[PDB]
């Protein structure tokens, strides 16, 4: 991804990304994958649409985000909406089909 | 009341092969008079085309339905137009190669004006 | 035999490996995934062993015709090739080869009856190797059945002319269809014995496998257009079910004696093979594909004669993919992709 | 560099950044560092510069970059077509106005201080109006090119039909200045002279065909007007009712009629058509040389100016400050291209990229290698070192 | 009703082309020499709509009547007898376009 950015964005980029400790699962080959994720950011506005293409065709999610840390508290707020009962399911699921 | 119910067809054997297949008529065995017509796109002359338009049109009562390239309806276009008679009806068969053009349809033009 | 085999025919093994290394292998296919619209296919079709001829000549409209005999010139061309510097036994086989292909050729000939076809114009709906130079058998009345006398004196088939007198001639729709398998049958009856007795035994395995799975195909396709049409005698089915199966010889006559689908469903689950019925929504498709991953094992053999034979088909069977591939994207189909096979 | 080999000089282009130096020799100028590099003979760089007229904003330029590149190799096949039909005229099979001096000037010296002046149409226009004009000049000259082409190959079928009837049986072959039109009786419809002919094996099978038969065919005229080597002719005559039925005895013989008309206006007929093929042919064929001469060296400019802006602008988004840089045109005798290309890279890749020391790089758009692609959409590669494939 | 039919039926249109090469073979000749009866009669239906009587298209196939018999060769049957069934399908839909044009 680096060098396609390299390439497409002909010599102006700024790449920021991090390894994500704890790889995830996943379900397209189904295996406790190892994955990252990616910052940049550039003038381009509707070249984007390539941007989010390949990397979906590759592999991507759609975050919506914020340049700043207060829609931080904001995002916070909302995952842990779900967050906070996530975990139920598969406790739930599981005594009924056991008895 | 079919007093028609033969479905002639000026356009390519390309399209005419699954139109035969779901059936159109049929060659007459008594004086070749097919219940249809074969023709290669943009190769073979118009004026056989005329005549069997005449011949479906008003040398046949019993042509259910005239279907036509496109192609071909704008080559004999004033041939299209000449005859417009509902029993004969005529249906002009966007052709194969040929994207649907509402402008080639001289029944939809008719459908474009008064309207 | 082995080094045996290679005394004087050091060459044709090269050649017809080298030929086989253009074939497009899985590599070649990512390309097939990617390909979704007529100029994709143009563009890689610009890049390959069929490369910039299937759109020198063609626009970027591929249609099936051109692109099919742009394809298959070349293989006639190697071929003929081939042939011609095959030795004398290689020679032989290569005939018998291009037999299969003049027996459909004749059978077009006596076929037309109605429309009394130009000879050009069958040889261009057949293969050219299926073809001479020419076949003064129209000269004579061609009715459903009045040339198999003047074809059997003029073509050289009188062995694999099985009789058309004695039960093909009925003077019936079913004799344009009948006679055509009945002579194919014959042929590969022929066929098979030839390479039973010649083709040594690499190369035989290599014939006798697909010489079966296509006879026994072939029979399966009959029967089920007889079934999509009006049905026909066991006996006339065993006539145009190729009685030798090649691979199994019995149930192919349970196939003929059965006349209903359960019958032909148990005639084909006894086989211990492939099951066509219940599975296939287009049993071409599969059939194509168990085809070309059988006959990678006459490639498997490294010292057989079946090299060639099984290049052509290869070849035959990729143009077929890339035509079909081409469709379906005319259709806009992107399901009927990955039908191709992928065996090389 | 190479694009067509008589005697030329191969050509290629780079950026040249102004604000650092050679990695070997940061003490030289690119000029100095050239001639001091290459052997002599070869040792030469010209000159160049283009204004910014119109610029479009940063976000366009990527695909107007891209259409550029579209319509430059669209250009490059075109004129391509062009050359190779001019040299198929093989009235001149090698350099025509490629080595010859361009436009009158040297073949070198008419683009190197060319700086896109009004030649035909105004030097400061938009970029999509002059990529507009350009395409659709291009198609014009070669939709006319292409026609007359046609009409060109058309008449040389015409020539060849022409001369096929010169050789073949007699059915239709010409008999209109060796027939004698006394010999073939018109008046009345009494004695029909039928134009009988058959090949030089029968001569006794033909010669006992009428006088011993026949009915009244004329005595003393059966014989041939003119023989070919290997058919003859005969004047037989016959009733006016009973044609068609000695016809059909003579076809069972296997002969073949000849049934023609006597007018002059067929002999002027192939006289005229003779000479109408013949010199429109030729009128034509010089014609468009003339007219490919125009229409090539109309084109040659634009060709090359497209990519000189092309570059123009990819620097500047690729690199430094808005306005301008130094840069130039590569001009170099053929046979060293990966010999310059090292020390080409070499020279500023190191400042092209500043944190990679990779072995990979290229720029190509084929679909045989789906990763390592260098469609910078699709599985693309480093590559900094711009150049051109222009040739004298 | 009509642009979505030059859609619709352009969709089974093309189901033909793949025949010619999976029999291996330009199958316009033989079909066509496989045609000398039809098997889609249509009748001109009268319906007094409002008091006026308009010639309706009665989409009519004949499965129990085939074409001329020349079906199957060994290499092509599924698709010829699938594409038997929906391009002739695609028809009714004429029959019905007919049937308003009057």
């Amino acid at each position: 991804l680096e060098q396609i950015l390299w390439r497409v964005l002909r010599g102006n980029l700024f790449f920021k990304t991090v390894e994500i400790e704890q790889p995830v699962y996943d379900v397209k080959t189904r295996e406790y994958k190892h994955k990252n994720a990616f910052i940049v950011f550039s003038h381009g506005d509707l070249i984007i649409k390539r941007i989010r293409k390949i990397a979906e065709s590759l592999d991507a999610n759609l975050y919506d985000v914020d340049s700043s840390n207060e829609g931080r508290s904001q995002q916070l707020a909302k995952v842990n909406k779900n967050l906070s009962d996530l975990y139920t399911v598969l406790k739930t699921t599981s005594t009924t089909l056991e008895s | 009341a079919e007093k028609r119910t033969l479905i002639a067809v000026i356009a390519d054997e390309d399209t005419t092969t699954g139109l035969l297949l779901a059936g159109i008529g049929q060659i007459t065995p008594e004086t070749q008079e097919k219940n249809f017509f074969v023709y290669q796109e943009g190769k073979t002359t118009k004026e056989e085309i005329t005549d069997k338009f005449n011949h479906f049109t008003e040398e046949r009562d019993d042509i259910a339905i005239l279907l036509i390239n496109q192609h071909i309806a704008e080559n004999i276009r004033a041939r299209v137009d000449s005859f417009t008679n509902a029993f004969p009806a005529i249906l002009e068969i966007p052709s194969k190669d040929h994207p649907y053009d509402p402008e080639k349809d001289s029944v939809l033009k008719r459908v474009r004006k008064l309207f | 035999e082995g080094v045996y085999f290679n005394i004087d025919n050091g060459f044709i093994e090269g050649v017809v490996r080298g030929y086989r290394n253009g074939l497009l292998s899985n590599n070649q296919y990512i390309n097939l995934t990617q390909c979704d619209t007529l100029e994709d296919l143009k563009l890689q079709l610009s890049s390959t062993d069929y490369g910039n001829f299937l759109s020198s000549v063609s626009s970027e409209s591929l249609t099936t015709s051109l692109i099919q005999e742009y394809a298959s010139s070349k293989l006639y061309h190697e071929f003929n090739y081939i042939r011609d510097q095959s030795s004398g036994s290689t020679r032989k086989f290569m005939d018998y080869i291009t037999y299969g292909y003049m027996i459909d050729n004749v059978a077009l000939m006596i076929t037309g009856t109605i429309h009394d076809r130009d000879k050009g114009e069958i040889l261009q709906r057949c293969h050219p190797l299926g073809w001479f130079d020419t076949l003064p058998t129209l000269s004579v009345a061609t009715d459903l059945e009045s040339l198999y006398e003047t074809v059997l004196v003029d073509t050289p088939l009188a062995p694999y002319f099985k009789n058309c007198f004695d039960t093909a001639e009925e003077l019936d729709d079913m004799n344009i269809e009948i006679i055509r398998n009945k002579l194919y049958k014959a042929y590969l009856e022929d066929f098979y014995n030839f390479v039973t007795e010649e083709i040594p035994e690499p190369a035989k395995e290599c014939m006798q496998t697909l010489l079966g799975f296509e006879a026994d195909r072939r029979s399966i396709n009959i029967a089920l257009n007889s079934l999509q049409s009006s049905d026909i005698d066991p006996d006339l089915k065993s006539d145009l079910l190729p009685n030798i199966g090649k691979l199994y010889p019995l149930a192919t006559f349970h196939l003929a004696q059965a006349q209903d689908f359960e019958g032909v469903r148990a005639a084909l689950a006894n086989v211990y093979e492939y099951r066509g019925f219940l599975e296939t929504g287009n049993l071409e498709d599969h059939f194509y594909q168990l085809e070309m991953e059988l006959c990678r094992d006459a490639f498997t053999q490294q010292f057989a004669i079946s090299t060639v034979w099984a290049w052509m088909k290869s070849k035959e069977q990729e143009v077929r993919n890339i035509t079909w591939i081409a469709e379906c994207i005319a259709q806009n189909q992107r399901e009927r992709i990955n039908n191709y096979i992928s065996v090389y | 560099m190479a694009t067509a080999l008589y005697t030329a000089n191969d050509f290629i282009l780079i950026s040249l950044p102004q604000n650092a130096q050679p990695v070997t020799a940061p003490g030289s100028k690119t000029d100095s560092w050239f001639n001091e590099t290459l052997i002599g003979g070869r040792a030469f760089v010209s000159d160049f510069k283009i204004p910014e007229f119109k610029i479009g904003s940063l976000d366009t330029l990527i695909v107007e970059s891209e259409e550029l590149s579209k319509v430059d190799n669209q250009i490059g096949a075109s004129i391509g077509k062009i050359i190779e039909i001019l040299q198929g005229l093989n009235e001149t099979s090698t350099n025509a106005y490629r080595t010859l001096p361009i436009n009158n000037m040297p073949v070198p010296e008419y683009l190197e201080n060319f700086q896109w002046q009004t030649r035909k149409f105004k030097l400061d226009k938009s970029i999509k109006d002059l990529i507009t004009l350009i395409s659709n000049e291009s198609s014009q000259l070669d939709a006319d090119v292409r026609a007359t082409y046609a009409n060109y190959n058309s008449a040389k079928t015409n020539l060849a039909a022409a001369e096929r009837k010169k050789t073949g049986d007699l059915s239709v072959r010409s008999l209109h200045d060796i027939v004698k039109p006394e010999d073939f009786v018109l008046n009345s419809e009494h004695l029909t002279t039928v134009l009988v002919a058959v090949p030089k094996s029968l001569k006794s099978d033909f010669e006992k065909s009428y006088e011993t038969l026949s009915k009244n065919v004329v005595p003393a005229s059966a014989s041939v007007i003119a023989e070919d080597a290997e058919y003859v002719l005969f004047n037989v005559h016959l009733f006016k009712k009973n044609v068609q039925e000695f016809t059909t005895a003579a076809r069972e013989k296997k002969f073949i009629p000849r049934e023609f008309n006597y007018s002059e206006e067929l002999i002027d007929q192939l006289k005229k058509e003779h000479d109408s093929a013949a010199s429109l042919e030729q009128s034509l064929r010089v014609q468009l040389v003339r007219l490919a001469k125009t229409a090539y060296v109309d084109v040659f400019i634009n060709w090359f100016h497209i990519k000189a802006l092309r570059v123009y602008v990819e620097s500047v988004l690729r690199y430094g400050l808005p306005p301008h840089f130094n840069i130039k045109i590569i001009a170099v005798p053929p046979k060293n291209l990966s010999k310059c290309k090292s020390e080409l890279i070499d020279a500023f890749g190191f400042l092209g990229g500043n944190a990679f020391m990779k072995d990979k790089k290229g720029k190509i758009n084929k679909q045989d290698t789906s990763l390592h692609q260098y469609a910078s959409l699709v599985d693309t590669e480093y590559e900094p070192f711009v150049m051109y494939i222009i040739n004298l | 009703a009509k642009q979505k039919m030059g859609r619709v039926m352009q969709t089974a249109a093309f189901s033909l082309a793949e025949v010619s090469y999976a029999t291996g073979e330009n199958i316009g000749y033989q079909v066509q020499e496989s045609v000398s009866t039809a098997r889609f009669k249509v009748r001109a239906r009268q319906e007094n709509v409002s008091g006026v009587y308009l010639s309706q298209f009665e989409s009519y196939i004949d499965p129990e009547i085939n074409d001329f018999r020349l079906t199957g060769l060994g290499r092509g049957g599924q698709q010829v007898q699938r594409a038997k069934e929906i391009y002739s399908r695609a028809v009714e839909t004429l029959v019905e376009l007919a049937s308003l044009q009057t």
